[PDB]
C-alpha cells in the first residue's frame, strides 16, 4: 500500500462573471484515492457546481458555470484520500465583473463551431482567441480536459505561431475519428489577467461513406442485323457506371459521332440506305477505363438462280430431280415446279424440300413435263432455275 | 427496456439498443418516462410510419431508423418527439418529404436521410425545424430543389453528394446558404454552361468551402473541377 500523491494539482483562477471556471485534480496512489471538493472544510454543494470524474478514476474537475460575484469568490480544496493517507491542497477563485474587465483579459474572436466528421477522418475544431499578453490556448470536451501532452498521439493542438495584428489561433486536431470522440467542445484562452471559455461546439461522428465507382459496363451491348441493300436500321448501344460513361460509335478508325455532341450512357447509332455489310464498334469512355463491343450489320442477298436439275432416275409414275443449290450462301430450302410441256397454266408447286434430291411423284404414264428449282432462304424466295425436259 | 432489447446505461444517459429485432411496429416496447435516452431501431421491417405513432418519448436525444425499408411517413407521424435532437432515416425507400412531415420536432438539430430515393421535396419541409443545422441527403434522387427550403433555417452542414443535381440556382436556393460552413455536392450530374454560372460566382463569395465539383456535362468540359474553370471557359 503507498499513500495518494498528486499527479495535477489545480491552479488559481481569475474568470469573468455568468462565464465558466474549473479546476482540475488528480491523485495516485494504493488503494486508489478518492478526491473531495470542499470550501472552508465543509463538501461543496451547490446547483452550479458540478463534479466531473476522469474515467480512469485517477481524477475530478470540479466546474462551475455561471460564475457569480462575489458569490463564487473562494478557497477552495481538493482532498485525496485512501485508507493509508489523506493529502489536500488549496487554490483561489477570483470572479470578474465585465464592466470591470481589464483591457487584455482575453477575448474569443471567433470560436468552434458544429463539425460533422465521417468515422475514421480527420476532425479539427478550431478557436481564435485574443489578449494581452497574447494567451495560451487550452481544450475541454464534455467538461473535462483534452489531453495533449503526448505530441505522439491521436489529438493533437496546433501553433499559430505568432499574432499579432489578429488573434492567435488554436486549433485541436482529432485524427482518425471514433464514436467516443463525439461530444461537446470548448476552447478556453487563459493568461496572467484570467481565463475565458468559448462557447460550445457540438462534434458529431457520422458513418463512412465510401465513394462507389464502378467502371463501365456495357447494359444494353450492341446486338447484330442483317438487311437487305438500303435497308435502314437503328442499333443502340448503352453503357453504366461511376462516374458516368460518354457513348461514342465508330467505323473501324473513324468517329462517327461528332465529338463535340456525344450523349451520357446511351447512344443509338441511325444507320439508313444501307449499301454493303459493316463491323461497327462501340465504345463506352469513363475515367476509370475504355471498352468497346461490336454490332455486325451484313447485307443478305435472297438467292441466285439454282443451277438446272438434272433427271438421274424416272419411272412410270415417279421423276427424280438431283441439281445444285446455285447459291454461294446457305439455302435453307428448295420448292420443285412442276406441269405438263403443252399445259398454259400456273406451275404446281412442291415444297419444303430441304435437299437438292427428290421424287416427284404421281406423274401419268407415257406423259411428258417441265420441271423448276426455286431456291429459298432467310432473305426471300430467290428466281426459279432454267427449266429441264423430260418423259 | 431489458426483454426484447438490449439496454447499456452509458456514462451520461442510456443506450437503448432494439437493434435487428424484425419489429414491425413500436407498440410493443414501453420506453422510459422521466428519463434521457437513445434509441437504436434499425434493421427493423416496418413498412410505414402511422400518424402520432410516437407519442411517449418525450425525452429521447438520438432515434435510428436505417435499414427499415421505411415507405412513407404518413402526416405528422412524430407527433410526441419533443425533445428529439437527432435523427437518421437512411437506406430506406422514401420518395418524397412532405411539408408536414417532420411536425413534432422543434428541438431537432440534425436530420440524416441518406440512400433513401428522394426524387421531390417540398418547400415547407423543413419549416418550423429552426434548431435544424446539419442535413444530410446525399445518394437520393435529388433533380431539383424547391425554392425557399432554407429560408427558415440557417443549417451549417449540407450533403447533397450523389444526387442528380445539373443545376443550382441562387434565386431561394443559394441566397439562404451562404452561412454554412460545409457543404457537399462531390457526385452529381453537373452540366456546365452558363446556365451553371450563377453557382460557380456563388462559390467564391461563400467562405470555408472544401470539396470537388466536376463536370458531367459537356464532353468537353468533362472531369474539370469548376472551382478551377473560368466564367469565359463556361460561354
Ligand atoms: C429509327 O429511329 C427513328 C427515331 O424515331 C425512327 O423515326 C425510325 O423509323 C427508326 N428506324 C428503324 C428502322 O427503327
Ligand atoms: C466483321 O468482323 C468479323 C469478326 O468479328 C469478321 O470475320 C468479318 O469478316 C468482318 N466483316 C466486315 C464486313 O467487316
Ligand atoms: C402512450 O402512453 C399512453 C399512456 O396512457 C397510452 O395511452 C398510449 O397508448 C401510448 N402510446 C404508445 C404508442 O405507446
Ligand atoms: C445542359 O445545358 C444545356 C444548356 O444549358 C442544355 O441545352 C442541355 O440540354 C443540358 N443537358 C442536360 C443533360 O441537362
Amino acid at each position: 500500500e503507498t499513500p495518494p500523491r498528486f499527479t495535477r494539482t489545480p491552479v488559481d483562477q481569475t474568470g469573468v462573471s455568468g462565464g465558466v471556471a474549473s479546476f482540475i485534480c488528480q491523485a495516485t496512489g494504493d488503494p486508489r484515492p478518492k478526491i473531495v471538493w470542499n470550501k472552508k472544510g465543509k463538501k461543496v454543494s451547490n446547483q452550479r457546481f458540478e463534479v466531473i470524474e476522469f474515467d480512469d478514476g485517477s481524477g475530478s474537475v470540479l466546474r462551475i458555470q455561471p460564475l457569480r460575484t462575489p458569490r463564487d469568490e473562494a478557497i477552495y480544496e481538493c482532498v485525496a484520500s485512501n485508507n493509508v493517507g489523506e493529502i489536500s491542497v488549496s487554490t483561489r477563485l477570483t470572479v470578474l465583473r465585465e464592466d470591470q474587465i481589464p483591457r487584455g483579459f482575453p477575448t474569443i474572436d471567433m470560436g468552434p463551431q458544429l463539425k460533422v466528421v465521417e468515422r475514421t477522418r480527420t476532425a479539427t475544431m478550431l478557436c481564435a482567441a485574443s489578449g494581452n499578453p497574447d494567451p495560451e490556448i487550452t481544450w475541454f470536451k464534455d467538461f473535462l480536459p483534452v489531453d495533449t501532452s503526448n505530441n505522439n498521439g491521436r489529438i493533437k493542438q496546433l501553433r499559430s505561431e505568432s499574432i499579432g495584428g489578429t488573434p492567435i489561433r488554436g486549433a485541436l486536431q482529432i485524427e482518425q475519428s471514433e464514436e467516443s470522440d463525439q461530444g461537446k467542445y470548448e476552447c478556453v484562452a487563459t493568461n496572467s489577467a484570467g481565463t475565458r471559455y468559448s462557447a460550445p461546439a457540438n462534434l458529431y461522428v457520422r458513418e463512412l461513406r465510401e465513394v462507389r465507382r464502378v467502371p463501365p459496363r456495357f447494359s444494353i451491348p450492341p446486338t447484330n442485323h442483317e438487311i437487305m441493300p438500303g435497308g435502314s436500321v437503328n442499333i443502340t448501344c448503352v453503357a453504366v457506371g461511376s462516374p458516368m460513361p460518354y457513348v461514342k460509335w465508330m467505323l473501324g478508325a473513324e468517329d462517327l459521332t461528332p465529338e463535340d455532341d456525344m450523349p451520357i450512357g446511351r447512344n443509338v447509332l441511325e444507320l439508313n440506305d444501307v449499301r454493303q455489310s459493316a463491323n461497327y464498334t462501340c465504345v463506352a469512355m469513363s475515367t476509370l477505363g475504355v471498352i468497346e463491343a461490336i454490332a455486325q450489320i451484313t447485307v443478305k442477298a435472297l438467292p441466285k438462280p439454282p443451277g438446272t436439275p438434272v433427271v438421274t432416275e424416272s419411272t412410270a409414275t415417279s421423276i427424280t430431280l438431283t441439281w445444285d443449290s446455285g447459291n454461294p450462301e446457305p439455302v435453307s430450302y428448295y420448292i420443285i415446279q412442276h406441269k405438263p410441256k403443252n399445259s398454259e397454266e400456273p406451275y404446281k408447286e412442291i415444297d419444303g424440300i430441304a435437299t437438292t434430291r427428290y421424287s416427284v411423284a404421281g406423274l401419268s404414264p407415257y406423259s411428258d413435263y417441265e420441271f423448276r428449282v426455286v431456291a429459298v432462304n432467310n432473305i426471300g424466295r430467290g428466281p426459279a432455275s432454267e427449266p429441264v425436259l423430260t418423259q | 427496456c431489458k426483454i426484447r432489447c438490449l439496454c447499456e446505461e452509458k456514462e451520461n444517459v442510456l443506450n437503448i439498443n432494439c437493434e435487428n429485432k424484425g419489429f414491425t411496429t413500436v407498440s410493443l416496447l414501453q420506453p422510459p418516462q422521466y428519463r434521457i435516452y437513445q434509441l437504436f431501431l434499425n434493421g427493423n421491417l416496418l413498412t410505414r410510419l402511422y400518424p402520432n405513432e410516437f407519442v411517449n418519448y418525450s425525452n429521447a436525444v438520438t432515434l435510428h431508423l436505417g435499414n427499415n425499408g421505411l415507405q412513407e411517413i404518413r402526416p405528422g407521424a412524430f407527433s410526441g418527439l419533443k425533445t428529439l435532437k437527432r435523427l437518421h432515416l437512411n437506406n430506406n425507400k422514401l420518395e418524397v418529404l412532405r411539408e408536414d412531415t417532420f411536425l413534432g420536432l422543434e428541438s431537432l438539430e440534425y436530420l440524416q436521410a441518406d440512400y433513401n430515393y428522394i426524387s421531390t421535396i417540398e418547400a415547407g419541409a423543413f419549416s418550423k425545424l429552426n434548431k435544424l443545422k446539419v442535413l444530410i441527403l446525399n445518394d437520393n434522387l435529388l433533380l431539383s430543389l424547391p425554392s425557399n427550403v432554407f429560408r427558415f433555417v440557417l443549417l451549417t452542414h449540407l450533403d447533397l453528394r450523389g444526387n442528380r443535381l445539373k443545376v443550382m440556382p441562387f434565386a431561394g436556393v443559394l441566397e439562404h446558404i451562404g452561412g454554412i460552413m460545409e457543404i457537399q455536392l462531390e457526385e452529381n450530374p453537373w452540366n456546365c454552361t452558363c446556365d451553371l454560372l450563377p453557382l460557380k460566382a456563388w462559390l467564391d463569395t461563400i467562405t470555408v468551402f472544401v470539396g470537388e465539383i466536376v463536370c458531367e456535362t459537356p464532353f468537353r468540359l468533362h472531369g474539370k473541377d469548376v472551382t478551377q474553370l473560368t466564367r469565359q471557359d463556361l460561354c
